[PDB]
This record gives C-alpha cells, structure tokens and sequence, in this order.
C-alpha cells in the first residue's frame, strides 16, 4: 500500500473489422509500435531508461504475434534494450491482466514505470490459431466438458430468461451510445489513428460500428455464425441438466465483433511520475481475480467484481461507473441483474458489440475508456471487469485523480 | 474505385483498339510522343479507357491480345516526373501505382484469356504488364530483353512485379533471381526460368500465334481459361508461404543474407523488395498488391532513389548523347587498330577492339610473349563458347581481326594507336617516336597512363594534335569506363574520334583535361590515404574495413591497398613530390605515407610480394596480418563508425569538387559516372558530385548540410575536410 | 510490503530430445503430475486459497497453446477460481513466473500463488510459434537479428575463451551433476513422471553424459538458425573491431534440448500459518535488465548488479550463485566480470548436463538452490538467466 500505482496515459488504436478490414495489411507489431511512438510525441523528453518493463496481452501468440511480441515492440520501436518485454495470455482479460500485473509490480517496489497493454490482429491471426490443449487432448476436452463461449451465452439467456428482443435491445443500446460518444468527441484524444510508412492514413475510426442500427434489422439476423458443429448443445445440457432446451438468441448483431486493434497504458509510482514530470490521471485502487463454472464459461465477472469491492472496502453505489466487456448481450444483462446495476452506469460509451473485441487488447481498451469518461464527467470511481474463456474473471477499480 | 488517375473536372492516346469477328480484342500500344512505349500519364489514361471498354463489352469479347507497334514492347516510366516526387507527394505516388495495378487486376481477372505479344524489350513497367496476362509469347529477335530492373534506380517493381513474381516462383527464387538485382534476360533464358511461355522466330507471327493460343485454350481448358494459378481454389505457392514449416525454418536467414551481399550498405531498395515479398505472401493478392504500393512510395520519395535516377538515367544518357563530344565534329571510321604493347592491359584493349568488329594489329617485342595477348583473347572466347554466349563463327572472325605481329611495317592502313607498354616517361618518349611516320596522317596516337601527364609526352611526336591519353582499367574486358585525357595540343577532331571509338567498343567515356592523377587515379588516392591515416591514428584495422564496406564501396580500403602495390603508391607519392618541388612549391606529405613506408620497411608491399595488411597463401587472401595491431597500436583511437564512413566518403567528394574547380572535369555527369564506374564510388550516392547535393544526415540534407558535416569533420580530424569556397558564400 | 516465501518447489526429470522418454507425454500432464505431487504432500491444504497459476512457456503453440496454465487448473481438478495465466519472456519465463507470483503476493492482493514453467521441446520445438523478429524482414533487417549461438561464440572471441576453456567448463558441469545425483541431492524435489496406470516413465535427468572426457569433447564439431549464411557477417557489422568469430561452442558445451516442467508454491506468511506450511526460503529481491541484442547473453551481468543493489548486498554476502548454462562462454564471462569464486558457481551442475527446458528452466534452477541452501545450511543464493533478444532477470532468496 505504501507505493500506489497510478495511470499516466492510456491510448488505443481504432478497431478495424474482420472482412475487408482496414488493418488487415498492418502487422500487429506495427500497431504496438505506433502506440509507443504516440507516447513519445506526448512526452518527448522522457527518460525511457526509467521504463522497466513492457507487458502485452495476446491470446493467439503465434505467427505475426509470436516470439514475445512485447520484446519485439521494444526493439522495433528503438526503446532501451533494458526495457524488458513479456507476453501473457489469460484469454479475453489478457489486456487487463497486464495492467493489473504492472500495477502489482509497481506496488511491490521492484518496478518504477511499466508499460502495459495488449494487441490482437484477429484478421491475420484468427482465434484458435495458437492450437490449444482442447482438441489436441480429447481426454481433457472430454473430462472438462468443453463448450465454446457462444453456447454459454445462449445458456445464460435461457436460464435468466432473456428473450431475443432482450439481447437485441441491448445491442441497439450499445450501437447508439457508441455513435454518440464518437460524434461527441469523447474518443478524440485516446484513439490514435494508424498510419503507414509514408504517413498516409490507414484508419482513424472504429469501422465495425453500424450506427444506423434498428430494432427490425437486428431481428432479421440469424444465430451462431465451431459452434455450428454438433455436440456442444448436448454437452452443455449434460452439465446444466435442469435445462431442457437452449434458446439460441445471439447473432453477429448482439455479439462482440471480431476486430484488429491494440492498446497501451503507462503505469508508474507517484515518485516516478514526478521525476519525469508526468501528471497522474487515475489510481489503481484494487484488483481481483476469481472464476465461475467452466461450462457456461462466460460467468465469472460477478464473483470477481464482488471480490474487488471487498478488497477496496467499497459497495456498488460507491462505484460511479461500471464497464464490462460486451462479449455477448446476455452476459452484460445478467451482470446488471445480479448486482442490481443501474442502466446509466453500465457501458456508458458503448462496447464491444458496436466497436469490437480485440481479445488480448480489450482489457486495456475499456480501461482507458473509463479513464477518459471519469475525467469528462468529473466522476470518482469506475469498475472494469471482463468475462473470460475457461471460466475466469478479472476486475479492477480505478479512482480519478 | 476508379481506373483513372483523376475523377473530377487532356493527354494523348497510346492504345489502339482492334476487335475481330471472333471477338478477340487486340490492344496495340503506340505512344505517338516517342519511339518507345513507356509508363507515363498518357498510358495510364489510355489503358483506363481500354479496360473500361473491355468490361462494358465483355458479353461479346472472347479474349485479349496485348502487342506494341514499336520495335520494343515496353520499357520504363517517366523518369522526369518520378525524380521530383517529394515526401508530401506520397499520397499521389500511392494512388498512381494503385491505379496502374487496378487496371492490370481487372484485365487479369477478366474471365477471358489474355496473351502478351512481346515483340521486343519488355522492361520494368513492360514485364509488369505481361505478368498480368495469362500467356506470354516472345520473339527470339535480336536485342530483346526481359526483366524488372527498377532496383537499379533505387526503386522496386510497383506495378505488380513483386506481387506476381513472388507468387509465380515463390519468395526465395523470385527475389534472388529476378527482383533483388533486376537481372535482364534474353527470351531463351526467360522461357527457361518461367517468365515467358512460348517463343517464335519473327515478330510477324506473334499476333497470329497469340490468337491461335486463345482459340485453343477456350476449347481444351474452358473453365481455367483466363484464370491465373493464384486465383484458383487450390493454389499453393512454390516453396510454401511464410506459414509453411519448411520455409519458416530458413525465412529468418533471408534478411541476414541480404546484409551479407550488401555488406551493410545503406541501400534501401532491396530491403523494401524483401519486405514487400514476404509480407505479401502472407495475405491475399489484393492486400499484397497494396503493401507493394506503400513500399514503392517509400522509395520514390526517398533520396537514395533520386541519387540513382540522376546517375544511371540522366547522367548516363547525357554522356552517351555526346555531351563531352566536341561540337559539330563528324566521324572518321577506324579501319585498323594498332595496339602497341601486349601485356595484361594490352591484351584487353585488343579483345574489346576485336569484339567490336574492328581490325586489330597487336604489336610487341617477343612474338612468344606477344602470343599471351591473343591467348588471353582465346581464354575468354573459349569460356564464352562454353557459356553459349558466342558462336564458333563469331569467335573465329573475332580472333581473325586480331593480327599479332612484331613488324613496324605492318601499319600501312592503321589510323589508331594505343600504347600500353609500361610506365616510364623518358622510355615512353622514345618508343612513341617510331610509328608516327609509318601510319597515315590521320592516325591517332594514344597512351594508357594512370598519373603521368600527357602534354609532357606529347613533345615526342610531330603531329601533337593527334597525341591523346586513353586510360583503361583492369581488367579491360569487364571495366566499363574509359578516361580520355585531353592534352594542350589535342584538337577537337582527334578527341571526337576517340570518343566515338569508346562507344563502339561498348564502354563509357569521360573527357578529362591534362593534370597530375587526372580524375580517377587522383580521387581514389584520397580514399586509400584516408584509411591508412586512420590506421596510423590507432583505429582497429577491422573497423577500417567495416567502415569501407558499410559505406558501399566494392572493396574495403586496406584490402584495396594490397591490390595496388604499396610501393606503387610510394612511387606516385614521390612523383607528386617532385612535381610540386619543381614549380617552386613545397609538398605536405599525407600522414598515410608514414604508414606506407612503415609497411615497406617491414617488407610487406602488398599482394605480389605475398604480404601486406593481409596475409596471402594459396594465391587467396587469408586474413589481416596479426602483427598489424601491435605495429600501429590499434585500439588506442576508437572513433564512432559513422565518422570513419564519412571520412572516406568526404575525402573523395571534396577531391571531386577540387577537380571541377580546376577544370579537370567539365560537367558533373562525368564526375558521377567517373566515380561510380571508374573507382567504385558507392552507387547509392549517385556519384561523388551528386553526393554533395544529395547528402543526408543529422545535420540535414543538401549542400548546406554537406558543408556543416564537412566542417564538423574538419574540427576533429584535420583541415583537409574544410570545403572549398565554391560550396560556400 | 508483504513478504513472499517459497513453501514448495518441485520439478520433473528432464528427458532428452532424440529418443526421449518424455516424448510421449503431453506437456499438460507434466504440469498435472506436479500438481498431484503437491496435493500428496499437503492433503489438508485448502486449494481455494490458491488465487492464480502462472506458468512460463516460450513456445505457447499446439500442445502448449490455449493458456496451458488454465488447462492445468481444469484438468487437475483444482478450484475453478484458481485462475491460470501463461507468460513468455524467453529463457527467463520460468523465473519471471516466480518473480511475478512473488510480486503479486507482495502487492497484497494475492495470498497463495502457484508459479512455474513447462516446455516439451521434443514435441514443440523452439521457434514453432513463428515470431515477429524472425519471420518479418523489415524488423529482422533493422534490429540486426542474430541467434544466441552466434552471440555466445562472439563472447568467447572477445573475451579470449578458447575451445579448451569452454569445454573444460562443460566437463565440470557434467561432474557436478553426476556427483549431486549420487548424493541424493535431488531425490526429494525430482518427482518421477508416471502414466495413467502408475507405471514409471522417467525418474532421472537422462540428458546427462556423466562419463564425459576432455578428449571426447574435443572431437565434437562446432554447431555454428546457424549453418545458414549471414549471421556471422551481421554480428561483425555491429562489432566492427572484431575480425572473425571463433566458433568454440558445440553440442557438448551448450545446454541440452529436453522436456520438463517445474512448479513453485509462493504465499504470504499468513497463508503459510493458516494452511500449516513450513516456509523454506524468502524472495529477497528481483530485477530486470538487458544488454546489446546482437551479443544477447550479456544481460545477466547488469541484472545481477541491479538485484544486489536492491537487497543492499554484495557478491560476498551471496553464498551460492546459479546462472543458467545456456552456453559455456556465457557462464565464464559472468564469472570473470563479477569475480565469482569458482566453488560458488552452479555447484550442482547445470543445463549443459541436465538440459534447458526453456520455459521451465527458471523454476528448476531456483528449486535447486532452495534444496542446496537447506542441505548446506547456507543463507543466501542468487539465480539469474540470460535471455534471447538481450534481456536479463535475477532473483535473490534467503533460507528460512
Ligand atoms: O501522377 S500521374 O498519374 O500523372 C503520373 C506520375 C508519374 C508517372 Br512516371 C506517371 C504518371
Ligand atoms: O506527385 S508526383 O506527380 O510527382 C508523382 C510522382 C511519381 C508517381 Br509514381 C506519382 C506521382
Ligand atoms: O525500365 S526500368 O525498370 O529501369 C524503369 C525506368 C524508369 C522508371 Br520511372 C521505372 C522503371
């Protein structure tokens, strides 16, 4: 507690879509280096030798994203060779796990100023390219009762009773709040456009957004576009044996988009911030990690959010803003139902359904989003949490400074 | 989204449209503003109209044939526009090549067979057009070449040349054999490597053969007709993609090998070609094509491209266009060529003079020792017959032109004399005064000297107006530069007859006024002296070699010092000492001469003696002499490597400026070509004169930054780096 | 803040590459075997306290992909709240997992954490994950990429270590590893690998060649991504004063390609008293550093000075040193720079004899120094590892 972790910067790239995406020609290493160079523009006279480590989350660390891409970004960007570099994978919360670990390392007293974030080029490195123990070990797939996150979301909507209209009503709500935040200029300072080697613009906006979404168009969609293979409905029901039939309510219009993107967060102690002349923007109050049943998989944010509230000695009302990655519409609807979250405090600037879910980089993106929305509202606290494959959960409370 | 360069609110038309009763459209290219087809603003708009018309009339078109109405097929682009592209014009450069490739991509995915009728040379933008077609037929006509030589101008094939070759031959083969060096192929070699599919005899049977292939392709292969291999469902790239386990094992070794062949020189074109080749093989053809454009725009706006386009296009043309040729003079044919002297230099002169269809009269002392000169001509022809580059009829008529002899009377008809006996000014005076009366009054009397002035030698002839200095390099069969030294008595006609002779034997001529060391030998002296100066100052000899190779030189300096005897450097260091000490002037010795004399005292004169800065066994170079570090206390002075690279490049650049100031060189085009092809000045600079106007470093870019860096070197390494007043205000 | 102790530290034996005993074992089971061994040692342990499982893996692909730490948590039947994260810092992945676990406990927001590594190099070879620095020419060109094998030879050329100097060390590592196995130093921490029926698969480090002779090492031919042209000329373009690289490293003086895994339990003092666990060693300090990426393996030298500076200690106060034996010249330079006593360095042999299971080597040479500090009744040890890309990690522990 003696050394508190602060957030000095939090930037991210625009999220390019999967098919005909604008970032498909850009290597995921180039996405991280651009964010490093942007932090150089904002602080040209920073002693980068104070930067002790770079931590990047990545769920598919193979191919373009293999070989410790955090260390490749340190060398390619020209940072001091002493600035470390480590890649970690905790599925969808790899970006937030990097921010939390960088905060825990600052508190431990053995790190002064650490960069943390994530990168994921799902159009170049599709999800599942990194192999996996499941499938390559049928004895393990059979024993743990593997069910992909798509069915788990449909199972949550069946148990809690979320209709197709209920999940599509949230999808439209996420699209509307994203377009209002964008045209309002909320993301002007954080979304660093991507440029080529000649300076030409490649992308500057979240192109997965469909701001002209209507209730009727969301009803014309079709569900579940691995999930279309047989077995997973029966495997999930053999675990949740009281459910008779799974209602498939999720489509590409109410599920998180497959996008490319990356994000960076500069974290350091109060002493290091004064040494380099940096102004802190937020404080890492508490971090927590828990998990829920591995078959429904997506649940897990709830016991982790409650764990991070008890660690910081706070309640739901003490937290001004709540931010949960919109992997699926029913997951956020259950999260609001369990902890009784007001509508106005939940994913206020839209979420992954409209702008995308760059797996390894999402945790660092939505966190940086809450840093801006706290300053823009002059609010105090915010709670960031993510559902994770396998059944895990990660939460983090930040307080505006 | 458009096939045209503009899309808002008047050039010529290059392409003719010919559809026949079958439905085969024949696109014949014919640029009315030049005898060669070229990729300018007229073509892009002309092909834009043709491609748009192919789509709107596709319901009545069966196939396309692309031919040219010129003696060549297609060659290059508008260099006068590309050399002006600025970094803020990268958006325009990007859009232009993207427009060029969208045209070829529509023509390629037309659903109908497209055949290229290559009637002649297809280079750069020409082969890139033919690569978009599905079939290629070339005529085995004389003078026809095929290749992508954009890398020789600091560029890369940006019209699909990289995307398609890496996709036809794989990453490794396309880069090595076609892209990295821009190798030019004759049609027989091109059909073997895969660039060309069929061959015909004359250009008359090209369009009929192209239409005959379209008719047969539609019958036998109706589905795959007009479909390139990479647009098929089961395409597999040769050698595999970067995802393949076999290629990804050796893929990290490609950039390291490129740093070996370039020795670390700052030449960014092969770097961008290798980067666009690999990153392109990871995505689809259309995304790969756009990555190629971004790397292309990165080179066109750069300075290294502007340096090469200046030297290898504009400066080389102005020389071959007769710039250094005296005005208004005509030609006098060279009937018989008397090559006095039949040593190493004398043999190469007679060979290239015989390979140009001229009669040679090789003359020397010993008919036995003068047979080695013709034996050197047969050693080459026998190697050429094995390589298939010449025929026995072409090889016998060549040796028949050479008339080895030893009689002075066998000069009744000779009108051109080259002396390459050996070097001694007094001995030169007497041997010259022999054939002057035997030859006709219009007979040139040349001389191959490296440093001895011509005007002093010209006194030993009556017709001093025909005494000239033709300086060849070793070996004469391969070195492309010929340094013509103009004396005080040489006339406008006698110089022009030598200028015409050089172009006839296929070499590059530069005209130099009489001076000590002239230009080539004088500038290359400052390069080796600056390195030996660094060796005496205490710099590691390995660091000196790495500085010379990473600068872009062909041979490192300490190695080059052993190839031209150290005592030969000492002799010139005395001839120059006697030269200044006779005009009432004192002589300041270069600090390198203390190193030369220290090596000569130690008995290490270079390669001939068998010991220099390197050690020599089995005729090959072993390694640096291990006692060299102890002799010159290597390691005491450790300057940064960039200062060593600059000390060697600035010494030659400032010496070139002193030559242009003293009237030794007339134009800057000769200074660039003379430095690039004569002594090996790095091609990325574009010449020792372009290096000044095209300098680039932390001090900026241009003549002013060059002066700043030259003064920065002056304050730390000596006042020989202070720039002349001609570069100042 | 809160102190982080080591309560348990075990590791599997290391099976060799060619015709290895562990080739048929999935790298997931190498970890599950170690989790079941911890359970056997502490049956009454409440596994709901274990808040994370942090595993190091340099090639997280295929058998080692999909967050093998989470697969270890689920397959072993651990509580589903016990997390599971895989990280990758090249050779120091095994030590960085322990350092991160100790740092998470020091921050206070974690009570009890498992940390370790796993690498089945006979099933998932090195460089199987692709890589950005390797399979992208624009970066390979600018950063002047070069393998560790070339950088190790360059260290021997610059420092003057002859072929006999590095082969004499490999003999010393073979002898200390054979003498340690005989004395049963490893009998308690080396958990033999078994199958689903209880049959023995491997109970010893089979890469060891204990009958190695100085004469036999001399006949080995130098193995210098090498044997592919370029990397010699690239290194000399940056080290322009060196003329030629003296290739002194062979397969006998370099670390061995092996399969293996290691596990280290870490927790606060309150987590130990509450679970009835005996703290064995205390994480005193950690550090991250690095050096030139073309010489690569000189990162341990500034990382050891940075960690001795945090603990306020000196080389004298460290009873046992433990540097990973990736290449013999790297350990010799480390001994020369810091003037390390000869009888303090890699006292039980190193990766040359037993092997280098990349992602797990950090947690193996740490658990080795916990065993030795107890057996010798010594006080402090220091563990460091060289890293590809020119990094370095070091950790100081103290016996309790
Ligand atoms: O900008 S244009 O499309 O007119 C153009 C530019 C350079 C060249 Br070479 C050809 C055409
Ligand atoms: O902007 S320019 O018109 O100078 C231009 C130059 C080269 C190319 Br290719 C395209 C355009
Ligand atoms: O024919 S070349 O490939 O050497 C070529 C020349 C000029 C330009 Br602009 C492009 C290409």
């Amino acid at each position: 507690m003696s050394e508190e972790a602060f957030i000095y910067e939090a930037i991210r790239t625009p999220r390019g879509k999967q098919k005909n995406g604008s970032l498909h020609e850009v290597k995921p290493l180039s996405l991280v280096v651009g964010l490093i160079d942007e932090l150089r523009k904002r602080h040209p006279d920073l002693d980068e030798n104070l930067i002790s480590d770079v931590i990047l989350g990545c769920v598919s660390p193979v191919g373009d994203q293999g070989g410790d891409i955090a260390r490749a970004a340190v060398l390619a960007s020209g940072m001091p060779v002493t600035s470390g570099g480590v890649q970690l994978n905790r599925f969808c919360a790899s970006g937030l796990e990097a921010v939390n670990t960088a905060a825990q390392k600052v508190r431990s007293g053995w790190d002064d100023l650490v960069l943390a974030g994530g990168v994921e080029s799902m159009s170049r490195v599709p999800m599942g390219s990194d192999g996996g123990a499941m499938g390559l070990d049928p004895a393990t797939n059979y024993d743990v009762m593997f069910v992909p996150q798509s069915i788990g979301a449909d199972l949550i909507a069946t148990i809690e009773g979320f209709s197709r209209e209920d999940v599509d009503a949230y999808a439209l709500r996420s699209q509307q709040k994203a377009a209002e935040a964008w045209s309002g200029g909320y993301f002007a300072k954080s979304v660093v456009p991507v440029r080529d080697q000649n300076g030409l613009l490649i992308l500057d906006h979240d192109e997965h957004m469909r701001p002209d979404t209507t209730k009727e168009g969301l009803a014309k969609l079709k569900p579940a576009f691995l999930a279309a293979l047989g077995g997973f409905d029966d495997v999930a029901l053999q675990k949740y044996h009281w459910v008779e039939k799974i209602n498939h309510v999720h489509t590409g219009g109410n599920s998180s988009g497959i996008v490319d993107g990356a994000a960076l967060v500069m974290i350091g102690s109060a002493a290091a911030g004064k040494l380099q002349g940096l102004t802190p923007r937020a404080r890492i109050v508490a971090t927590a990690t828990s998990g829920a049943d591995p078959v429904i998989m997506l649940t897990g944010p709830t016991p982790a959010t409650r764990k991070v509230l008890d660690r910081a000695g706070l309640t739901v009302d003490d937290i001004d803003l709540f931010e949960l990655n919109e992997a699926f519409a029913s997951v956020v609807l259950k999260f609001q139902k369990d902890l009784n979250i007001p509508d106005e405090k939940l994913n206020v600037n839209g979420g992954a359904i409209a702008m995308g879910h760059p797996l390894g980089a999402t945790g660092a993106m939505i966190l940086g989003t809450m840093v801006d929305e706290l300053e823009r509202r002059n609010a105090r606290r915010a709670l960031i949490t993510l559902c994770i494959g396998g059944g895990m959960g990660v939460a983090t409370i930040i307080e505006r400074v | 989204s458009s096939h045209h360069h503009h899309h808002h609110s008047m050039p010529d038309n290059t392409i003719q449209w010919d559809k026949d009763a079958d439905g085969i459209v024949t696109l014949t290219m014919d640029d009315p503003s030049g005898s060669t087809n070229v990729m300018n603003e007229a073509y892009i708009e002309s092909m834009g109209k043709a491609v748009d018309r192919l789509v709107a009339e596709k319901d009545s078109i069966t196939g396309v044939v692309v031919a040219s109405a010129k003696k060549t097929f297609f060659a290059g682009g508008d260099v006068k526009t590309m050399i002006q592209a600025r970094p803020e014009d990268a958006g325009d450069v990007f859009n232009t090549v993207e427009t060029i490739k969208r045209q070829l991509r529509t023509l390629e995915t037309l659903g109908k067979p497209v055949v290229a009728a290559i009637n002649g040379a297809a280079l750069g933008g020409g082969l890139e057009i033919a690569l978009a077609c599905h079939h290629r037929i070339a005529a085995d006509v004389k003078g026809s070449q095929l290749g992508l030589p954009e890398v020789t101008l600091g560029l890369l094939p940006g019209g699909g040349g990289v995307t398609r070759t890496v996709r036809m031959f794989g990453i490794q083969n396309a880069f090595v054999s076609v892209l990295a060096q821009g190798t030019r192929f004759k049609p027989a070699k091109a059909k073997e490597i895969g660039l060309v599919d069929e061959l015909v005899a004359t250009v008359e049977e090209l369009v009929p053969a192209a239409k005959a292939w379209i008719k047969e392709e539609l019958k036998a292969n109706p589905d795959g007709a007009g479909v390139q291999p990479w647009d098929k469902k089961g395409y597999k790239m040769p050698g595999g993609t970067p995802s393949s386990p076999g290629l990804a094992a050796i893929l990290p070794s490609f950039p390291s090998n490129l740093r070996k062949q370039l020795k670390g020189a700052p030449m960014p074109a092969p770097r961008a070609i290798l980067a666009a080749a690999v990153e392109g093989a990871q995505v689809d053809f259309d995304t790969a094509s756009r990555i190629e454009s971004r790397y292309f725009a990165s080179l066109v706006t750069g300075q290294v491209a502007k340096n090469m386009m200046q030297a290898f296009f504009f400066d080389l043309q102005a020389i071959n266009a007769g710039g250094s040729r005296p005005e208004g003079i005509g030609k006098t044919p060279i009937k018989r060529i008397g090559v006095l002297g039949a040593g190493m230099m004398g043999a190469g002169i007679a060979y290239v003079s015989a390979k140009a269809g001229y009669e040679v009269v090789l003359k020397d002392v010993s008919l036995e020792a003068a047979a080695k000169g013709k034996g050197y001509s047969e050693k080459l022809e026998a190697k050429a017959l094995e390589r298939g580059r010449t025929t026995q009829e072409r090889s016998d008529a060549l040796l028949a032109r050479i008339t080895p002899t030893a009689d002075a009377a066998d000069f009744k008809g000779v009108d051109f004399v080259i002396e390459a006996v050996f070097e001694n000014q007094e001995l030169k005076h007497k041997v010259f005064g022999e054939i002057e009366d035997i030859v006709e009054p219009n007979a040139i009397l040349g001389s191959n000297t490296s440093t001895l002035p011509i005007t002093g030698l010209a006194t030993g002839v009556k017709r001093q107006e025909d005494f000239i200095g033709i300086h060849f390099f070793s070996p004469v069969d391969k070195m492309p530069l010929v340094e013509i030294i103009k004396g005080e008595k040489t006339s406008d006609e006698a110089l022009a007859r030598v200028f015409d002779y050089t172009l006839a034997i296929g070499k590059t001529p530069i005209v130099v006024n009489d001076s000590r060391g002239f230009f080539t030998s004088r500038v290359i002296g400052t390069f080796v002296n600056e390195a030996l100066a660094m060796l005496g100052e205490g710099v590691e000899p390995a660091s000196i070699e790495q500085a010379g190779s990473q600068a872009g030189y062909p041979a490192p300096p300490l190695q080059l010092s052993d190839e031209l005897n150290l005592e030969l450097m000492h002799k010139i260091a005395v001839a120059t000492r006697k030269g200044v000490e006779d005009a009432g002037g004192t002589y300041q010795p270069h600090p390198a001469e203390a190193v030369v004399e220290k090596m000569i005292e130690l008995g290490r004169s270079g390669r001939l003696k068998g010991a220099g800065f390197y050690e020599y066994a089995d005729g090959k170079r072993s390694g640096l002499w291990p006692g060299l570090r102890e002799t010159f206390k290597s390691g005491s002075s450790q300057p940064p490597l960039q200062d060593m690279i600059d000390r060697m490049l600035f010494a030659e650049a400032l010496e070139t400026q002193k030559c242009l100031d003293e009237g030794v060189l007339t134009s800057t085009a000769d200074a660039n070509i003379g430095s690039i092809m004569g002594i090996g000045f790095p091609p990325w600079t574009g010449g020792s004169a372009q290096f000044i106007v095209g300098y680039s470093g932390p001090a900026g870019t241009g003549k002013a930054a060059f002066v700043a860096r030259a003064r920065e070197l002056a304050a730390a390494y000596g006042d020989r780096f202070l720039p002349p007043e001609s570069l100042l205000s």
